[PDB]
């Protein structure tokens, strides 16, 4: 195997495929790099065993063909560490890759190119592409409601459903749930699948918030995303994933909108005083205002008085402030609205003038 | 406490 | 106690004086911030123990003397969240202290400003006025090469040393040392101190990169140094530090010049392949030219070659590639001189233009 490049030409493609490794998990070999030069075309694979990140480059000069892998951190960071404008030669020597530029050189350790883990050949049973910003957009707006090591594991994911023509992600941790759908103008079969957290990590940081579009290929067991010249596949999990419309409020009648960003900063200065373990605040909704209060064992206190738009009647209700901020946070618009109905029912919140994005909040008891 | 949704 | 003041005249003061606190305060009043109001001025202090920042604030609205102590995050947090162009009013109400700024209320804990430490009374010995950029360079120059953690307490620190009309910065680890001296236009007492390593983090956060002049006053076990409106306060270690004088390569005839850049990028990429622990490097040096190398336990080597200033003899030395990382590191120089003497000596290296300040590294055993 040989080739030489230019290093700007593998700086991204390293760090795209370095995505997928935690460091040295599990085997060894999980910490190397997959490089293959088969016609004129560079492959890089780095992968964990769940998930893998191809990247292709183009070989405008001289190269033969054969495969090996190497440590993904060290040719990274020699690649990096070498100056802009470097040609990189590399070549398989037997047992070590042998890296030149300029009058640098590198001899790294390698590992049989023929053990490196490779997910199974699988079918896509739906197709359609959508614009980045979308898939962006669909995951931005509920990656912060999905658990983190929750037991039942199906909740550590993110669900991404097709339905109609429309695309809709769906992420909840049993406290907090949030639901976002963006149309295709794609007929699309129904579908439902669950991908790993990580796997939502990778697929967001792969988006460049380029004009190219994203190729999403979905299968009973992996999800494929291709953008550029990068090829994302992952595996999915297993489990029924809640039904988010059997979550969200069936009578939030009670309804107050309120200007989104000075919400926002009330609950942050309410947040100060309030149980660091349970993170609790109070909400006192009359006509036309909010009061937020928040108190902590030494019994200090926080009060926060808004001016909102509601007619309903009063009540108190409890939550964790850090789910109102992170939906707040996620929603960035300029009115929200809060949908309740009583003191021990969920809340749902969403952007005053739009509806493509769902939060449901259960209250806390206090 | 924290209630749930489901 | 009371007073009002806008929100933009509050927020630096309070964030230069909770330098010292560390969100784990091992003494429960050491989190929060002596406040005091006397004389038409609003003090605020935080201290460590080891340490204090306090900061003068001019009160230009009605006020009532007095004092107490209020969590210092929580305050923080509190000015800084409330929107922009605030009054922010505060009254001692027994137990609390309430803060208000439209309708945003706050009640915060107290504790008797009688408890808060504030160092037993002590007395100048020497005094000596700078330009704060005088005490960058010292610092900057030399904070890398101290000891952390280290058993001889005295090492974790930073000598400065008063010296004719020179003021001298010296760290030390035991394996590598820094010396930088400044003239500082005035004739001064032979003396030296200790500062500690949390010390010296604040001398420098305190540095306004103005032309305000930086007062120093020094004692037999403090020292203190004021800027503008803020005046800081630091125990000093009791050691007996190491002489550099003594530690200084003992004449090193063979002089070496290189670019600082080319020089580190050199061995930025050598020590990618380098021992992940006793990160060992080896130069070879020649007519004009160098070869660093470097292998690891994998059996990876790492060689780099570059056309240097030398017509000495040939010798190869072994060094802590980090040890000269840091070094160069810290020269923000076009073209270092490293001076050797044989390969079981330590190296001095300097910038090629100045000789303000100079480096000591002990060579890694063969």
């Amino acid at each position: 195997m040989k080739f030489t490049v230019e290093r700007e030409h593998l700086l991204k493609p390293l760090q795209q495929v370095s995505g997928p490794l935690g460091g040295r998990p599990t085997l060894p070999i999980l910490g190397n790099l997959l490089l293959q030069v088969a016609d004129g075309t560079l492959s890089l694979t780095g992968t964990d065993l769940e998930m893998e990140m191809v990247a292709r480059v183009a070989l405008v000069q001289p190269h033969e063909p054969g495969a090996t892998t190497v440590p993904a951190r060290k040719f990274f960071d020699i690649c990096r560490g070498l100056p802009e404008g470097a040609e990189i030669a590399v070549q398989l020597e037997g047992e070590r890759m042998l890296v030149r530029s300029g009058r640098s050189r590198f001899s790294l350790s390698t590992l049989p190119a023929a053990d490196f883990p490779n997910l199974d050949d699988w079918q896509s049973e739906v197709e359609f592409t959508l614009p980045q910003a979308t898939m962006k957009r669909l995951i931005e707006a509920t990656q912060f409601s999905m658990a983190h090591q929750d037991v039942r594991y199906y909740l550590n994911g993110m669900l991404f459903e097709t339905e109609g023509e429309e695309l809709r992600t769906v992420a909840t941790d049993g406290h907090r749930l949030a639901v976002c759908s963006m149309p295709i103008g794609q007929s699309l079969p129904s579908h439902s699948v669950i991908v790993p957290r990580k796997g939502v990590i990778e697929l967001m940081r792969m988006l460049d918030g380029g004009d190219n579009p994203l190729r999403v290929q979905i299968g009973s067991n992996n999800i494929r995303a291709h953008v550029g010249d990068f090829i994302f596949t992952s595996k999915l999990v297993d489990g029924r994933f809640p039904d988010y419309r059997r979550v969200l409020p069936k009578n939030p009648d009670k309804h107050l909108e309120a200007g989104c960003d000075l919400l926002k900063q009330a609950f942050a200065r309410a947040a100060i005083l309030s149980n660091e373990k349970f993170r609790g605040v109070r909400l006192y909704v009359s006509e036309n205002q909010l009061k937020i209060t928040a108190n902590n064992p030494e019994q200090e206190e926080a009060e926060e008085i808004l001016d909102v738009t509601y007619s309903g009647a009063e009540m108190e209700i409890g939550f964790n402030v850090s789910y109102v901020l992170d939906v707040l946070n996620a929603l960035k618009c300029e009115n929200v609205r809060m949908m309740l109905t009583d003191s021990v029912s969920s809340v749902q919140i969403e952007d005053a003038a739009s509806q493509s994005a769902a939060y449901v909040v259960m209250p806390m008891r206090l | 406490g924290q209630l749930g949704l489901f």
